[PDB]
């Protein structure tokens, strides 16, 4: 079920809104060439006051549109349904085990025409012969999914279409805008329209490996590695018409297909030996992988029928494309460990690899990575044992670094492409090849060329992460209080960066460089706590929590303007959080002539409008007056599992937290005014019905305007937000039917329960969105409620 | 992995198989595991042609 | 460890190796002219008509002040923001049209000619293109960088500035290459698309015309008035040089905005936009997609204002009324009409592109604004509704050419430069305004029964051949170039170029708010509104290698 | 001087179900085995394809569809099959003589 | 649970074949043969230039 649906204006409240916003700015709201009417005059003190209102029943001349009340997110939102099925039988003898797992999912989603579904197989086994000294196994999974996803953007649609406009337009037809009603398409509409793009998706996942122990302490052993997917879809484009809203009458269908084709092959040799004391492993091997990529499409325009079962391409009348190129990539890889222990008391390890990758030339492609982890089992050291409370502590401490290379297969290169532009668009820019150098006007294949994509750098290496680790383990009081502790320090340096090209360079001026580093440190703690009670109850907690800051150190210069990684290009992010953003301080509102006259120059400014922040002190406000006002970055966040055991039921509850976080809310734009968008018309969130006002001086959203003269859209703490949240992610009731019930039965295992994920949200007064977690346009966090069973033989 | 390879040559004992099984059919078995054997095989060759 | 990862490489595309290969050469070339139809959007047309809206001659259109609310901010001259999207946008795009001009030229560069023949026509198609672009770069921006070194590695773009070079010195650098270009073309290109001699000297002459017109200062007032420069517009406007390649005035004004008549004697340089041609909807004139009036449903912009309605109004004689036409309306059945009127402004009551079948109303079917932005449409660029050069894609575009310079623009603006040279040739610039204003007095095929149907009255004379003074005669040549070119997006420029935009707009906007309540809190303010601000993101990562224009803030 | 590459691509897909009952009896110097069961069939097939023409390096790696400048085509079909049935038999000896 | 591999080059030119496979069979009889749940799968992979 949809849970946190957000409050939009209604058809009634949607002329109230207007009206106000039109007298606010005093112009005759009987003027808005929408069907409203308004019987309105002023009070004793002289501010407006509405007094009646009508509407017109049709929202066209010609009376092809009613007027509705609609509600859209009712209408586009639905109560989904879950399945789960899944059987598991497995075998084990002296000379091998073997394992076997049926499984299917299917989820209809709480927006209508969205669903998925998974079939699955597993099989593993394992056979041990000679002297089980030659060892055979292989793992593997087979999975089909398939699934039709919500289109981009209909939860911004669903907030942007009025209410009057109708579900069904008088002839049957889908309803769509008229007359002055804005440029909003029809969501239901567009998902219907949507429901039959499907993928089928078929993945194989497995190995099988050879282990050898020629003699004791001594492995060999290797694994080759398969992971194989394709994709199949077939996308269709019906032709639409939702009143304006059009698609002149174009069909078309694109048959889709991918590949993804992985492999992995190694081979270990390990050496164990115990003397007295001293414990060691040591373990040297090898290691390649490949992955090859290849996909293609068929594109055809013009169907007679528009249906799915005519809708394939060898049955268009129209204009054809076709699509399609690989890609792929290999690591090699070398590399030892080596363990040490001390009297079971004293621990070291040593790990150390060096890492190629195709995706570097030969001068740069391998690099080496050092790594060193020492341990300290502290209660085993004698002077400890005088602490009964305390059954072990063991301090720890690592350094060592891990390569990065995960790039563009092509980062090395200078690109041109033909790019005939062959391709969607939007509003042109397709940067195609192809010209009509002849001034024929087309009608056949023009000539074309080549144009720059990438510029290459001979010189990428491997990017470094280095980590400094410390932590402690602890158990108190025998077994029933333990947990661990975590600090770090995590740098990446010579980071691998896509990096815009300076202006004058042009087209396809980027270049992959080694250019940055970014630091993240932090704590870590796990704590549970498990007891059981004298009347039958058991009871175990066990909770977490953490916090880290993360510092972007250097970064290139073009990078650093570009606002890529943060402070919007008119700051640089160097020194702040990743994704840290710069905007106008906001200083609540002009609330009298008075304020503007003694506030710094500010376009724009009248009673009623946001004050902005004069930062700089130069008595204007102007594009300077910005500074560091959003970090994403939780002070901390935590986790925590109740779990009880009393007279054959359990209960277990998990919540999870994030506290101090700063969301930037984009509904707010569209809750909080009537022009803080592109297009006029739109529909609004329900808070602007308390606008500030003479009528209403207790408010702290803008006076409804017609038009953004103060610029209000501008970045700005307005829209920054508390997303701090407490959700109840989990809670599940069960029952398991006493043994001597169901061992009758032959049920080492009877077991049904209930539970509902997801079901209560604390957030903070100070937020004005439904889902702090999820507070814009991502698809909706439902609350499930779930009921099931657990039968074991 | 063959274990035995029956070949449905008559139509009244390849009748049961279906309506077409006009042509005759090629009933393909294939390996499994004996009771209480361990065993493990492995074959090559390298030819040239 | 070594072979395994160079095995996989790049698939479908060229290396920046591979690129200046000989075989690739003209591949670059065609690119170069590609972008031009293929690299503006709806609010970036290298028409620049998004941003005429600040003249005198129309309104954004839309539906509603915040339809682009940047666009409005610019045509009431209020709340500019050197921040705003737009500004950004246009100057990045047309500096990306130079990147494809230079590419061409580096690999251009490197070809040999004995093995190549047309190596230079080549260079010089490009430095052309090249020149275009930093032509509107520097009407839109006045303070721009000159990007000339085709040789020049990506890295060296960081050190550029808007200052290197002087005002002027940006003016040349902008003449120097339209004048290889005339030093190079061929007389004629057969392939319509490719500028030939003549279409060089064109733009070389509106290069010294803007010129000519100096801010040597550090504001933008006129600081005197050049006549090296204005001799160049002669030199280059020479009837002579116009008759090797067969340039001339269309027997009626309508041709240059009709498809049927594409790449006619006045289209002296024309962006040749395609359909039915390869690509996914056409080589279609999507950047004006939003310009189509409501019987299409969609946009309503571009819409011509009351003011120049008003202008083609005429004496009783057929002469401008240069002190009284914009007192009252025009109205059809009293007033004398200069035929230009029903080429440029589709007016209710009256056929949209020559089509009696589609009349013109004060309606939710022709205008999308309930009246703010009035109820007129835009001729030039919309074409008739039942033509194959039309198609909607995401917005409703046709494959009529863009012509950037028309061949009447080359009499005008010879006129132009004779009348600011007071030197006995003004009798000769009246004989050319007389060539475009007796064309357009005739130019009344497909509207030949207005008189009948509708009520007009065509009267259009040419003027007197009198020995005219200065004054006078520069009154007479600009109410040509307001009848001549009304719409196509060079108004506001043609101001700036006279210093005259504060008093003639700042005047519009009082004359006009009565009409279209936008101008309303409009202002423009002289030293600042002249020119866009150079964008706020592209300063910023000058580090303080770019500067501002004078009259805004140190932001 | 013409280069092209087409890029096919086909499917099949079948499934069957069956539930046969046998029964066995031996009494006397009779055996007997009777067994009934049904049997159910589909096989889903495609293919599709498409085109590109006139490409300008020749190697197999630069020519994919999306390097090209020529013109292009599609292609495609599907087909389908069903089927359900019912089945029997049985066995005799009586004597070990006569089968 | 079987393995292969079998490469052939023809003697013609530039025309070759390469089969990759796998399988696995099993079945478990669970309550004195009144409960036995099996499988059979294969899984090969062809690359032949014609």
């Amino acid at each position: 079920m949809y849970q946190s649906k957000m409050n939009v204006l209604n058809t009634e409240q949607y002329g109230r809104a207007m009206w106000q916003a039109y007298v606010n700015d005093g112009e005759n709201p009987n003027g808005n060439a929408l069907g409203y009417a308004y019987n309105w005059g002023y009070n004793a003190d002289g501010n407006p006051v509405l007094y009646g209102m009508t509407l017109s029943k049709y929202l066209d001349s010609k009376n092809t549109m009613p007027v509705a009340d609609t509600d859209w997110f009712d209408e586009i939102t639905r109560t989904g349904v879950i399945q789960q099925y899944n059987l598991s039988v497995s075998n084990g003898s002296e000379k091998g085990s073997s394992f076997f797992s049926l499984g299917y999912y299917k989820n209809l989603g709480v927006i209508k025409d969205t669903d998925f579904d998974r079939f699955s197989a597993r099989m593993n086994s394992d056979y041990k012969l000679i002297d089980d000294i030659l060892t055979i196994g292989q793992h593997f999974t087979l999975n089909r999914t398939s699934e039709v996803q919500a289109p981009g953007g209909i939860i911004e649609t669903a907030l942007d279409i009025p209410s009057a406009i109708p579900v069904y337009a008088s002839d049957g037809s889908w309803g769509g805008p008229v007359g002055g009603w804005p440029d909003r398409r029809n969501p239901r509409a567009v998902l219907e329209y949507n429901k039959d793009n499907r993928y089928t998706y078929w993945r194989m996942f497995g190995d099988a490996y050879v282990n050898l122990t020629p003699f004791k302490g001594f492995n060999l052993r290797s694994t080759f590695g398969l992971d194989y997917a394709n994709k199949q879809a077939r996308y269709f484009t019906y032709p639409y018409q939702e009143g304006t809203q059009t698609n002149n009458g174009k069909s078309a269908v694109e048959a889709k297909q991918e590949h993804w084709t992985k492999w992995m092959w190694n081979a270990i040799a390990t050496y164990q030996l115990e003397v007295g004391k001293h414990r060691g492993d040591v373990m040297i091997g090898m290691e390649l992988n490949r992955e090859d990529d290849s996909h293609f499409s068929g594109y055809k325009e013009d169907f007679s029928i528009l249906t799915p079962d005519y809708m394939w391409p060898d049955a268009g009348s129209g204009t054809a494309q076709a699509y399609g190129a690989g890609e792929g990539y290999s690591l090699v890889s070398f590399f030892g460990k080596m363990n040490y222990s001390y009297a079971d008391r004293y621990l070291l390890s040593l790990t150390l690899r060096r890492d190629g990758s195709s995706r570097f030339g030969k001068n740069h492609r391998y690099a080496t990575f050092p790594s060193v982890s020492l341990g300290w089992r502290i209660t085993q050291e004698n002077f400890m044992k005088e602490l009964t409370w305390l059954d072990d502590l063991k301090l720890r401490a690592s350094w060592g670094q891990t390569g990065n290379q995960e790039i563009s297969n092509l980062a090395r290169y200078t690109i041109y492409a033909p790019n005939y532009g062959t391709t969607d668009s939007f509003g042109g820019q397709s940067y195609g090849t192809a010209y009509d150098i002849t001034g024929s006007n087309g009608g056949g294949v023009l000539p074309s060329g080549f144009k720059r994509n990438q510029i290459g750098n001979d010189n990428i290496k491997w990017e470094t992460t280095t980590q400094t680790n410390v932590g402690i383990d602890f158990s108190l009081f025998k077994q029933s209080l333990y947990g661990s502790l975590e600090y770090y320090y995590k740098k990446a340096t010579d980071i691998l960066t896509e990096m815009a090209g300076v202006g004058v360079l042009g087209e396809g001026g980027s270049r992959w460089i080694n250019s940055g580093a970014m630091k993240n440190q932090g704590f870590e703690f796990n704590l549970g706590y498990r007891n059981k009670t004298a009347f039958g109850l058991t009871y175990d907690l066990n909770g977490n929590i953490s916090t880290y800051r993360n510092e972007i150190l250097e970064l290139p210069e073009t990078v650093a303007a570009n606002g890529k990684f943060g402070g919007n290009g008119v700051k640089s992010v160097v020194g702040h959080t990743y994704g840290a953003q710069v905007g106008y301080i906001a200083d609540g509102i002009f609330k009298s002539q008075d304020e503007v006259d003694n506030h710094a120059t500010q376009e724009g400014a009248a009673v009623g409008r946001i004050r902005y922040r004069d930062i700089d002190h130069n008595g204007v406000i102007d594009e300077r007056d910005q500074n560091w006002i959003y970090d994403p970055t939780p002070s901390f966040s935590y986790g925590l599992n109740i779990y009880l055991e009393y007279k054959n039921f359990d209960l277990t509850m998990f919540w999870q937290g994030v506290q101090g976080v700063d969301i930037i809310s984009d509904v707010k734009k569209k809750s909080d005014f009537w022009s803080a968008s592109n297009v006029g018309f739109l529909n609004k969130g329900t808070r602007l019905l308390n606008a500030w006002s003479p009528t209403n001086p207790n408010s702290d959203i803008p006076a409804l305007t017609r038009s953004d003269t103060n610029n209000e859209q501008r970045v700005s703490t307005y829209f920054v937000e508390n997303g701090s949240f407490l959700k109840l992610r989990n809670i599940q009731l069960g029952y398991t039917v006493p043994a001597v019930i169901s061992k009758k039965m032959r049920m080492d295992r009877l077991r049904f329960y209930c539970s509902a994920q997801n079901l209560l949200t604390i957030k903070s007064k100070n937020f004005t969105g439904e889902d702090p977690e999820n507070p814009n346009f991502s698809y909706p966090i439902p609350v499930n409620i779930t009921f099931g069973l657990n039968i074991g033989f | 992995d063959i274990e035995s390879i029956q070949v449905l040559k008559d139509a009244a004992s390849a009748s049961i198989y279906g309506s077409r099984a006009a042509n005759g059919v090629i009933i393909i078995t294939t390996k499994q595991g004996k009771k209480g054997q361990i065993k493990i095989n492995f074959d090559a060759s390298v030819s040239a042609s | 460890c070594d072979d395994f990862l160079d095995r996989q490489v790049p698939q479908g595309i060229v290396t920046g190796d591979q690129i200046a290969s000989p075989e690739y050469v003209d591949n670059l070339v065609i690119s170069a002219y590609a972008i031009w139809a293929t690299g503006d959007d709806i609010n970036s047309s290298f028409s620049l008509w998004n941003y005429d809206v600040r003249s005198d001659d129309c309104y954004k259109g839309g539906s509603g002040t915040e339809d682009g609310g940047v666009f409005n901010a610019l045509e009431i001259s209020k709340g500019i923001n050197t921040t705003d999207w737009n500004i950004n946008d246009i100057w990045k795009r047309l500096y990306q049209c130079i990147t494809r001009a230079n590419t061409a030229l580096q690999s251009l560069d490197q070809m040999d000619e004995k093995t190549y023949p047309l190596k230079n026509q080549r260079i010089a198609e490009m430095r052309f293109l090249r020149g275009h672009a930093h032509f509107m770069l520097k009407q839109l921006f006045k303070k721009i960088v000159i990007v000339n070194d085709e040789n020049m590695e990506p890295d060296a773009y960081n050190e550029l500035s808007n200052t290197t070079y002087t005002n002027d010195e940006q003016w040349q650098k902008i003449a120097d290459d339209f004048q290889f270009a005339y030093d190079n073309l061929p007389e004629v290109q057969i392939e319509k698309g490719r500028p030939a001699q003549a279409a060089a000297a064109a733009y070389l002459a509106k290069t010294y015309l803007y010129k000519a017109y100096r801010q040597d200062g550090a504001d933008n007032a006129l600081t005197g008035i050049n006549e090296e420069d204005l001799k160049q517009v002669v030199k280059y406007t020479d009837p002579l040089i116009m008759a090797k390649g067969g340039y001339g005035l269309e027997t009626d004004y309508s041709m240059n905005f009709l498809p049927q008549y594409e790449n006619g004697a006045e289209s002296v340089w024309a962006i040749q936009y395609s359909i039915n041609d390869g690509t996914y909807n056409g080589n279609l004139n999507w950047g004006m997609g939003l310009t189509t009036p409501q019987i299409l449903g969609c946009c309503d912009f571009h819409k011509p204002s009351q003011n120049l309605v008003n202008a083609f109004k005429t004496d009783s004689q057929g002469k401008p009324l240069f002190s009284t036409y914009d007192n009252e309306n025009y109205e059809v059945a009293t007033d004398n009409v200069d035929p230009r009127l029903f080429h440029t402004v589709g007016m209710p009551g009256f056929p949209y592109k020559y089509n009696e079948g589609y009349i013109i109303q004060k309606n939710d079917d022709w205008s999308r604004s309930k009246g703010l932005y009035g109820y007129y449409v835009s001729l030039k660029e919309n074409v008739d509704p039942d033509c194959d050069c039309l198609k909607k894609g995401s917005y409703w575009a046709s494959s009529l050419n863009h012509i950037v310079i028309r061949y009447a623009d080359v009499l005008l603006m010879r006129a132009e430069a004779l009348i600011q040279l007071n030197d006995g040739r003004i009798t000769d610039a009246i004989s050319l305004i007389n060539e475009v204003r007796s064309r357009a007095a005739g130019s009344t095929m497909l509207i030949f029964n207005y008189k009948e149907d509708y009520g007009v009255n065509f009267k259009v004379t040419p003027y007197d051949l009198k020995a005219y003074a200065q004054d006078e005669a520069m009154k007479m040549l600009k109410w040509e170039r307001r009848v001549e070119f009304g719409m196509e997006s060079s108004r506001f420029f043609d101001l700036v170029r006279w210093g005259e935009a504060k008093d003639v707009i700042n005047a519009y906007y009082v004359t006009e708010a009565s009409r279209c309540s936008i101008y309303k809190n409009a202002g423009f303010t002289e030293n600042k509104n002249e020119y866009l601000p150079v964008p706020f993101e592209q300063i910023s990562a000058s580090n303080g290698n770019y500067t501002q224009n004078f009259g805004w803030a140190a932001a």
